[PDB]
């Protein structure tokens, strides 16, 4: 589910 | 002071950060798109990574203005130079359940993920959930309880 | 603008009062005066204590003994831990010999008492007031270099692996 | 606060600036680096480690010499004396161990029982130092382990 920001 | 924050280590590899004045700092948080709340930088372990967790009580990217959004970053540390990169150890966050564990076991959100090595910021010197929980989800239970919230993350030592 | 830094390891506060002398002399003069120790956290994100001592006695040993109290605080993670407080105490006058006999006393605290339940919802400290008298204070090497040390050891829960 | 630095007890003690430091002693012979004090353990011992960057008595101009002395710590009364616990002292070589085994420079020595300065006129020759990643971003690694019973 992993993401940047 | 900064070697206070040199003092701030990991207990076995966790973090429980509390977000006090949750009701106010959400309020904040939704006067002001980018407000972001940060939590002491931390060591994985003694000699270890230094860390920082940051959270978006009014969400951020795609959790923007709905989500509580909470992220993860590697920063500068004293031991660098002693640590394989690029950072790759195993992180999970848990905003917990804030009931007494003598009536019923407390039911934890959690999430967790493997570092993607080509993530530019866990290369030798945030990462995360946008949508980490719902702002509806996290009024269950006791997340939120005397105006406060914890959030815990915890970093796999091999 | 302090630290929070305040734990035991592991489950164990030393604390050290000196210029007992004077300190003494301190509490003759005013039965109502109490010394603290620092507030610590039995383990990091535990339960915050605070032991507290009458160096000329309190209560039933006022005069006569040192009394020795420990008290539960409002801690930051209260609210993640079980209440009432539970954990087994034990307290210790230690002699300051070159490895020596201690002055020991333990209990389990007791779940009817007020201080032992969770903070949050005026009073007050639990433990003895005649922990040791002050003519057995003068004993071996309790008192040395004019300072004292009180050890209050609390069991930690055990890890399930 | 610095009895707020009980430990393993390991001490990594880091010198930035080493060149500067390295051309002050040079200049200025039997000029001493001061580690922070630390306990080896939670009320227990305080000790403090010491380097010469320029080296001392066999090693003046030539070594790193390296040392540990005990301190006056607030829990000495409760202590067992002499101070006779195993003390190991490691440079540290700076290379990232999952590209290369770092080859660190180590010794261990069981306590004399007479002073407790004690330790190596000649831990690291000068020519040896600059091997390897000893010295990285101007900055060196002195560690200091002390086995607890």
């Amino acid at each position: 589910r992993l993401r940047a920001r | 002071r900064r070697e206070l924050e040199e003092l701030s280590v990991g207990s076995d590899g966790v973090l429980i950060w509390k977000i006090g004045s949750y009701g106010r700092r959400l309020q904040e948080a939704k006067a002001k798109p980018n407000l972001e709340c940060f939590s002491p930088a931390f060591y994985t372990h003694k000699y270890g990574y230094k860390l920082q967790v940051s959270a978006f009580l009014n969400g951020n990217g795609s959790g923007e203005g709905t989500h509580l959004s909470l992220y993860i970053r590697v920063l500068p540390g004293a031991f660098d130079n002693l640590l394989e990169w690029p950072f790759a150890r195993r992180v999970t966050f848990s905003l917990l359940d804030q009931s007494d564990p003598g009536l019923a076991k407390p039911q934890h959100v959690t999430e967790t993920f493997h570092p993607d090595p080509n993530w530019k910021n866990f290369q030798k010197p945030g990462f995360g959930y946008p949508k980490f929980i719902s702002h509806q989800d996290i009024r269950k239970r006791n997340y939120v309880r005397d105006d406060a919230v914890f959030i815990r993350a915890a970093v796999e030592l091999p």
